[PDB]
């Protein structure tokens, strides 16, 4: 019942995100012919 | 084919002369300091 | 003010969000064409005959390619070096066999690019700025340019331009190398230590600036945060960086000077890419690679083979196999 | 100070023209054998026994074609040190077995350990955090998996790269004919990092000098800086709309963009080391089976892909009888893959 | 094996605050960590010697 | 600023001219020798033009044996002779 | 062409997964307090 | 803090955060054990390498 | 027995604990000579 | 593979460890003295000044 | 069942580009 | 004011500096070496 | 404390760089790696 | 067993897409100031 | 300036675990018809 | 490949059950 007191919030910033889906994309963009294969 | 040129010709025209006139328009006044 | 006026106003807008300018005005419609032009090809396109001889090669996704293999494929040995815009073919079925995109594509995109060379001197005007990121561009720019145009002119043919495509790029720079011996060019190894000197000091400058950044924010905060977009102040203490670097090899081998240090940045990785692109265009003209095929000879005359000689062997191997119905004739004089 | 540990510490640690340090100890004489070695090999040191090559200066070879090659395939991954069972002591042997090679990896290897150290060490004396030692594991992923787990996972030293300017451009060709290794997106991560730090490299070096404030009277910008100036040199606020409006997005923080040029080239030389442990063990991206099913059953299907693949066929056969002398290889004309009249 | 750890992980995580876990003298979270690396030590030696 | 001479006071004195216009000439003279008498040779057991092959000899004399390879190279070097 | 069957899903979840991983990172970060 | 009877009992081995023995203490002993181990990995390196050859030692599948 | 490459091993052993005493001996040799003022 | 991933994860732990004080950065009021050369005889060292 | 994939990821590509560019976070002074 | 002479320096520019002039005359005299 | 100015030094240590990288490079094109 | 090559990926993204959908809503209320 | 049409959304948690009961009940049973 | 994704589901089923009966949200009298 009683708080824990080393929670914390988490961000991620709008910049961050879009950084993180270009890196996602392009990496799958890249294996996804050798995933094919 | 014909047609096609004559367009593209027109076109390309079109856009050489904004190119050509627009860096006649003043060109070196537009900057933020001495004109 | 006139329409004309107005016009100009807004073409030169520095209120653009992107700006146009007048190299915009020609910009942005060859970019869209030669854009437009190669995602439709390498979606689509069937298969090219690049080397004129009917043996049409396959570069587009629904055609049987991946990402890795696909390409726009460079048009045929038979045109050579003449224009073959699409209204020279009796149809587009013609125009898709002997690779009329990739003409359309790379000319367009030469030009669009060479545009967007000027669109920076444009705004750094515009905007106040001393004009030389253009210059810096100029570097990956000529190196389009050797690989597009100047190479295919050396030899006679846009079928030898590099294709537009990643296993293409391959095949280039392997026949490339049978063709010209490239590694064994001084230009290409300016261009080596250009672009292997440009990550290395990239990465010493990221990680030189990262190591003093001052103090300015919690352990559960990013240390980004310590930096305001705007602010005045500098963000980081060269003098303690100077202080680690000049450590680290010795005092003046490292900069205290920001402008010095940020200039030599720019300088290193544009002039070794400028001598890269300058290496495929001279070997464009056949000034090739240093060869010291046989150079070590013993006292009867036996060959002493070296390094040289072994390249020599798995250059052998690329010239004997690439285009292997297409020479008739025993030396390959382009 | 204190103690005997304590008086060493503080020369160790003097601030002298060339730093010394504890890493010092294992730096110094690591780098300058392994620089020593090399030069020692090149400028007098024969192939002959090794591999059929010249490689010395001595025996006329230029600085291009110099190297300290690999040990004979025979000799296995033997350390082959200067004692061991191979050169028995004997100095002269020891080169013609080709002791330099694995000298100068292994002095190289603990020197780059040793300079690692020195980056950390000097970080701690002069209170900063320790990033530049961080990119530097880059340089050591790169060095330990292609000069080290590279050709332990082959049958010998002899595959390793030979320490030349040749014999590396030897050593690129060898694995894309072997190991199509520019096919294997590990490689292509690497070749991402390198050009796009290349690239970085560049582009932030001539944003700075064209965002400069005018801070002198000179034509000549180079004297209007101070190391202890309290202000930015250049605007961040006018460089930020410069990139936006030419290319869309742009930097708005510097402490980003100076981590980020870290970030690329240092990731990218780590995934170029992760392809090489594969490469290690002929683990390759060689193929794609879908291709091969097709062209196989299709003889009027071809790629760039399958056009590679002639290459490296071509570029096998003909480089193998001289490139693996140890294999004995006779390839009678009439076996050699050409195409017509070449 | 694995169901057991995973409900014992419940059991951990919501029952943090252990008087096990508090410094007696400042009553800040401390792990004695020299120590816990002999009792460890001492028993992966245990587990070697007998497997 | 670390203390020692400054590099370009020492290499514009009199004196470390005095001294190297001797040290200088006489390694890159040892350095010639060490080449001109046939010494560097024999201490690294590279081969003089002369000596890669015998008159008749086929092949190479590549090391084909690990823990005997030393007495290879000694067999394969009485055979030019 | 005769791919591997498992690409299909091997793709789709490369990408999925850490891009929704992100979308949730990212939506409630907007949702805190402004 | 929750007491409870495990951790009652556990007390004891999670009491002395910070403890230290003065000085160098046993760090010349500890240097020689490391000495000693780095000779001992050596030796089984060296064997496993055919650099270090020994009587009735034949390093492959086969004796 | 001591094969010859265990005399090998031994030899390699004691090069690199001379090369290291005499490096150490040095070392601390000049530090005692040559103190930091404080 | 995972091995060498693993060096990365060492130097990375290793430094955060000895480096723990200026992980959000470095002291804002550093002394250029403590970086410029020959202020004092040992590198970061006040009580050696020169 | 190929060409679909490459052909999403790389338009999710080009709209991630649209949204970073005319969606992104806008600089602001200090 | 009054300079020592040898230093951790000097050592440093002599292990490079000695060799090199060595080397450099063996490369020298190897320029007129024929087969 | 200097007494040859050191642009004389410069220019007398470049020029002995160039003579014998000159040399090497004569020697490219007689002797042993000539080809000859 | 011959099952529809297709089924896998359909019931994977059947699961994947909804759920998701859920789990940024449901993190995204958590984090709203309380 | 802001639209003030704009307000949140909430999902709380006990229909988060509602909706992956529904998702998950339906995905177990239509997938032997997805896979047939 | 189909046992795996019908294990797999139920697998998360039992999962949500725990969840949604350990860490409900607790019912709490506005008290
Ligand atoms: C991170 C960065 C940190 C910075 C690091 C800096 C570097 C420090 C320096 C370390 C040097 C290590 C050298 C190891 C040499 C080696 O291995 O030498 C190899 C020997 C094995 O010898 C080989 O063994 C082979 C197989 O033989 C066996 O099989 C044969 C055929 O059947 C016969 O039966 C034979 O009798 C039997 O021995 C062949 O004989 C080879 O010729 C012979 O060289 O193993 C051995 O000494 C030891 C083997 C066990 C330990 C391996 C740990 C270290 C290497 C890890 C990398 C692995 C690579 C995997 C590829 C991916
Ligand atoms: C810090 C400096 C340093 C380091 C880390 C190395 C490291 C190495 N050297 Mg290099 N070397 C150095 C300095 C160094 N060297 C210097 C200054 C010289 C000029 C003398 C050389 C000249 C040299 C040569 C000529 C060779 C090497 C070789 C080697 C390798 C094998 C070394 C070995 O097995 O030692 C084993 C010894 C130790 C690890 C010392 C251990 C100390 C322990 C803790 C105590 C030992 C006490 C012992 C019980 C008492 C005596 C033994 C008794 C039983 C008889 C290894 C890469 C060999 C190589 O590169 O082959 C390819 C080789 O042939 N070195
Ligand atoms: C666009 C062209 C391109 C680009 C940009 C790259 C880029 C890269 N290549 Mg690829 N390559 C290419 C084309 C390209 N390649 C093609 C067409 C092929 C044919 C298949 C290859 C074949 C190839 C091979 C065979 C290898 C690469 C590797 C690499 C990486 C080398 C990283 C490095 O700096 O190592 C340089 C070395 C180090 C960083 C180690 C540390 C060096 C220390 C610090 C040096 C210290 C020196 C000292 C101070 C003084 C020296 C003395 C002096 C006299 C010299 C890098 C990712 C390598 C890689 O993947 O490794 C994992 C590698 O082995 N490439
Ligand atoms: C690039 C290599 C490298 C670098 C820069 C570092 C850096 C660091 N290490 Mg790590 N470490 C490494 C590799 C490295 N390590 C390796 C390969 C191991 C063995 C698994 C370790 C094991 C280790 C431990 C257990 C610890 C560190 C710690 C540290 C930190 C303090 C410095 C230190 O302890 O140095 C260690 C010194 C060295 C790496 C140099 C060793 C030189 C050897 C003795 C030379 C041997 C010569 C050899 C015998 C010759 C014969 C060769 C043979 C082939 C024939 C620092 C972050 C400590 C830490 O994080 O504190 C918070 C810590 O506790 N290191
Ligand atoms: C066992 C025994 C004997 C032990 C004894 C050991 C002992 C005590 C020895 C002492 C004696 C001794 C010292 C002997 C010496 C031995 C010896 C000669 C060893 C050889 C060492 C060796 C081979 C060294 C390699 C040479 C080397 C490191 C060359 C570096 C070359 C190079 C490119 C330098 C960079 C110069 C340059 C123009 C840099 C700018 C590029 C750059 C880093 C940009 C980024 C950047 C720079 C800044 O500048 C600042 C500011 C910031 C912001 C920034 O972004
Ligand atoms: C004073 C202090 C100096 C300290 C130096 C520190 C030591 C490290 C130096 C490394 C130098 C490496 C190059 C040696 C080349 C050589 O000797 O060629 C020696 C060769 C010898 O010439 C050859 O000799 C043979 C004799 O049998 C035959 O005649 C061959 O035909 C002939 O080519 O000369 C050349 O090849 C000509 C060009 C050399 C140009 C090299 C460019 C180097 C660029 C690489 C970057 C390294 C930077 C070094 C910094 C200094
Ligand atoms: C010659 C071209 C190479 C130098 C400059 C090219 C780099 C451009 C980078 C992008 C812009 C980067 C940028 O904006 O630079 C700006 C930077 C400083 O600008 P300033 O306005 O201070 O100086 C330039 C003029 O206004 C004159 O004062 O420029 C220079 O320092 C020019 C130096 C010329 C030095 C003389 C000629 C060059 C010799 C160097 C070449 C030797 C290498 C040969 C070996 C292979
Ligand atoms: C001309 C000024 C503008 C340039 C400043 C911008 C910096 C550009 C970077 C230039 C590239 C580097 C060349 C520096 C050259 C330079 O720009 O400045 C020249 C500099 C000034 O000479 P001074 O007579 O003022 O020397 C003062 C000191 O000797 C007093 O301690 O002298 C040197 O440092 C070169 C001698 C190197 C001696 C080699 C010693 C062997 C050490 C080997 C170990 C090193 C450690 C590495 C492994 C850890
Ligand atoms: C190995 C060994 C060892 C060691 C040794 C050593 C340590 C050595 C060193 C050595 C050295 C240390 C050498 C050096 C050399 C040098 C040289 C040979 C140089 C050259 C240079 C040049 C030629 C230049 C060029 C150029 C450039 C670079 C740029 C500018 C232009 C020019 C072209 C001028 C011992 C005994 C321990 C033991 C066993 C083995
Ligand atoms: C199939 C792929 C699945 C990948 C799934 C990824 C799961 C990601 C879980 C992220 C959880 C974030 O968890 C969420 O953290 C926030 C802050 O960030 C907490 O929010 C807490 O701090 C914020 C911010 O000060 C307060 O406004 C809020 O009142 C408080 O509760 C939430 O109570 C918690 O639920
Ligand atoms: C195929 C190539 C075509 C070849 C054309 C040959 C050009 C040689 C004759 C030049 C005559 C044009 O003359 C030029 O025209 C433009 C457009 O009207 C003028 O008009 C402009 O004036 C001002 C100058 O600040 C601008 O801000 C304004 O937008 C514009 O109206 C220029 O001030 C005038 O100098
Ligand atoms: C493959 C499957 C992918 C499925 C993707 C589903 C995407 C669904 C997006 C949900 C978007 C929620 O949108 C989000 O709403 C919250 C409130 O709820 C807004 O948040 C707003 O209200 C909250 C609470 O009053 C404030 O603390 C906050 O400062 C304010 O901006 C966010 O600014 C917005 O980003
Ligand atoms: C090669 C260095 C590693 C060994 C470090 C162990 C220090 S050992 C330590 O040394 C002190 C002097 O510094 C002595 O006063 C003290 O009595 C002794 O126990
Ligand atoms: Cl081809
Ligand atoms: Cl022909
Ligand atoms: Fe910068
Ligand atoms: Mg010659």
């Amino acid at each position: 019942m009683e708080p824990n007191p080393n929670r914390q919030p988490v961000e991620l910033n709008r910049t961050s995100l879009y950084l993180g889906l270009l890196l996602i994309l392009v990496l799958a963009l890249l294996f996804s012919s050798y995933f094919f294969n | 084919m014909e047609t096609l040129k004559i367009t593209v010709y027109i076109v390309v025209t079109f856009f050489v002369l904004l190119f050509v006139f627009g860096f006649l328009s003043g060109d070196p006044a537009r900057n933020p300091k001495r004109k | 003010a006139n329409l004309w006026e107005r016009f100009c106003n807004w073409v030169t807008s520095t209120d653009n969000r992107l700006y146009v300018g007048w190299f915009g005005v020609i910009m942005i419609p060859t970019l869209l064409a030669a854009t437009i032009c190669f995602v439709i090809a390498f979606i689509a396109a069937p298969p090219v005959d690049i080397d004129g001889i009917r043996e049409p090669v396959s570069g587009s996704l629904l055609y049987g390619n991946n990402i890795i293999t696909g390409a726009v494929v460079p048009s045929s040995n038979a045109i050579g070096l003449h224009f073959y815009p699409i209204w020279e073919a009796a149809s587009l079925d013609e125009w898709l066999y002997n690779g009329g995109p990739y003409q359309l594509i790379i000319f367009h995109f030469l030009l669009g690019a060479s545009c967007y060379m000027g669109r920076q001197w444009e705004l750094s005007y515009r905007l106040g700025m001393r004009p030389w990121i253009c210059v810096a561009y100029s570097a990956p720019l000529a190196s389009a340019f050797a690989v597009f145009l100047i190479y295919p002119i050396g030899q006679g043919s846009f079928s030898d331009g590099m294709p537009l495509g990643i296993s293409g790029t391959f095949n280039f720079m392997i026949v490339f190398q049978a063709e010209h011996n490239i590694l064994m060019h001084p230009f290409h190894q300016l261009g080596v230590a250009g672009v292997f000197g440009g990550a290395l000091f990239c990465a010493m400058h990221g990680s030189l600036v990262t190591s003093s950044l001052i103090r300015e924010t919690t352990e559960t905060e990013s240390a980004n945060y310590g930096y305001k977009f705007g602010q005045e102040e500098e963000t980081y203490n060269i003098v303690a960086a100077h202080g680690y670097f000049g450590r680290l090899i010795f005092q003046y081998a490292s900069f205290n000077n920001s402008r010095s240090l940020h200039f030599f940045l720019a300088a290193w990785p544009v002039v070794g890419v400028w001598f890269a692109a300058l290496g495929i265009s001279t070997m464009a003209f056949n000034l090739n690679g240093f060869n010291f095929n046989h150079s070590v000879i013993d006292a009867k005359g036996n060959v002493i083979n070296t390094w040289a000689d072994i390249i020599n062997r798995a250059n052998l191997g690329m010239e004997v196999m690439h285009e292997r119905n297409a020479h008739n004739f025993p030396l390959d004089l382009a | 100070e204190r103690g005997w540990f304590d008086i060493l510490d503080d020369w160790l640690k003097r601030d002298r023209f060339v730093f010394v340090g504890w890493s010092g100890i294992l730096l110094f004489p690591c780098a300058y054998l392994a620089l020593g070695g090399w030069l020692t090999g090149t400028t007098f040191v024969t192939s002959w026994y090794t591999h059929g090559l010249a490689s010395s200066y001595l025996e006329g070879c230029n600085f291009l074609t110099v190297a300290v090659s690999t040990p004979a395939n025979s000799m296995g991954h033997s350390l082959l040190l200067l004692w061991g069972p191979e050169a028995q002591g004997d100095f002269t042997r020891w080169c013609q077995l080709g002791g330099l090679w694995t000298f100068i990896a292994l002095h190289g290897a603990f020197g780059l350990i040793g300079f690692m150290l020195r980056q950390f060490e000097i970080a701690r004396l002069v209170g900063v955090r320790p990033y530049n030692a961080i990119a530097f594991s880059a340089p050591i992923a790169v060095f330990v998996s292609v000069f080290l787990i590279y050709p332990l996972g082959q049958s010998s030293w002899f595959f390793a790269p030979s320490f030349g300017v040749a014999a590396i451009f030897r050593f690129l060709l060898f694995f894309q004919g072997f190991h199509n290794w520019t096919l294997n997106p590990f490689h292509m991560m690497g070749v991402a990092g390198v050009l796009g730090g290349a690239l970085l490299c560049a582009i932030h070096g001539a944003t700075v000098e064209n965002t400069l404030f005018q801070d002198g009277e000179g034509a000549s910008t180079f004297r209007a800086f101070n190391p202890t100036q309290a202000e930015e040199t250049y605007s961040m606020v006018t460089a930020n709309r410069f990139w936006s409006q030419i290319f869309g997005i742009a930097f708005s923080n510097k402490r980003w963009l100076h981590f980020f040029m870290l970030f690329v080239p240092v990731t990218g030389l780590w995934m170029s080391a992760i392809g090489v442990v594969g490469l290690a063990l002929n683990l390759r991206s060689y193929d794609f089976i879908s291709q091969e099913i097709r062209a196989a059953e299709d003889p009027e299907f071809e790629t760039f892909y399958t056009k590679n693949l002639l290459l490296n066929e071509g570029i096998r056969a003909w480089m193998a009888p001289q490139d693996q002398p140890h294999e004995n290889f006779v390839f009678p004309e009439e076996v050699l893959p050409r195409g017509n009249a070449l | 094996l694995s169901g057991l750890l995973f409900l014992a992980a419940c059991w951990h995580w919501v029952y943090w605050d252990l008087e096990l876990f508090r410094d007696p003298r400042t009553g800040e979270p401390a792990l004695d960590l020299p120590k816990m690396f002999g009792i460890h030590l001492f028993l992966a030696g245990l587990l070697c010697f007998g497997f | 600023t670390t203390g020692e001479r400054p590099f370009s006071d020492i290499i514009t004195s009199v004196r470390y001219w005095v001294i190297h216009s001797i040290t200088i000439p006489a390694l890159f003279i040892a350095g010639w020798l060490f080449v001109s008498t046939g010494l560097a040779y024999d201490v690294f057991g590279t081969p003089r033009p002369d000596s890669y092959y015998a008159q008749e000899q086929r092949s190479i004399p590549l090391v084909t044996d690990r823990f005997e390879a030393k007495q290879q190279v000694e067999t394969f070097l009485e055979q030019l002779k | 062409m005769e791919v591997n069957q498992l690409g299909l899903i091997a793709t789709a979840l490369f990408v999925l997964v850490p891009s929704v991983f992100l979308i949730i990172l990212y939506v409630q970060t907007e949702s805190q307090q402004k | 803090a929750r007491r409870t009877w495990l951790g009652d009992i556990l007390r004891p081995l999670n009491s002395e955060y910070g403890k230290v023995a003065p000085g160098w203490g046993t760090t010349p002993l500890m240097a020689v054990f490391m000495g000693l181990f780095l000779v001992f990995l050596l030796i089984i390196l060296e064997i496993y390498n055919s650099t270090l050859i020994l009587d009735g030692v034949n390093v492959s599948w086969k004796a | 027995t001591i094969t010859p490459s265990l005399k090998g091993f031994f030899i390699g052993l004691l090069s690199g604990a001379v090369v290291l005493g005499l490096t150490f001996a040095v070392l601390i040799a000049i530090s005692q000579i040559d103190k930091v003022q404080r | 593979v995972f091995a060498l991933l693993f060096f990365f994860g060492h130097i990375w732990h290793g430094a955060r460890t000895l480096f723990r004080d200026v992980f959000s950065g470095i002291d804002p009021e550093l002394s250029p003295e403590q970086v410029e050369w020959g202020f004092y005889q040992k590198v970061g060292d006040v009580t050696t000044r020169k | 069942m190929e060409t679909i994939t490459y052909v999403f990821i790389f338009a999710c590509i080009i709209a991630l580009f649209f949204f970073a560019i005319f969606f992104r976070e806008p600089p602001r002074i200090t | 004011v009054s300079y020592p002479i040898f230093t951790v320096r000097w050592v440093a520019v002599h292990t490079l500096a000695v060799p090199t002039i060595f080397f450099l005359g063996a490369i020298a005299a190897m320029q007129f070496i024929q087969r | 404390g200097g007494r040859i100015p050191l642009w004389i030094v410069a220019t007398v240590a470049g020029m002995g760089v160039i003579v014998i990288v000159g040399l090497f490079f004569y020697g490219a094109y007689a002797g042993l790696g000539s080809s000859l």
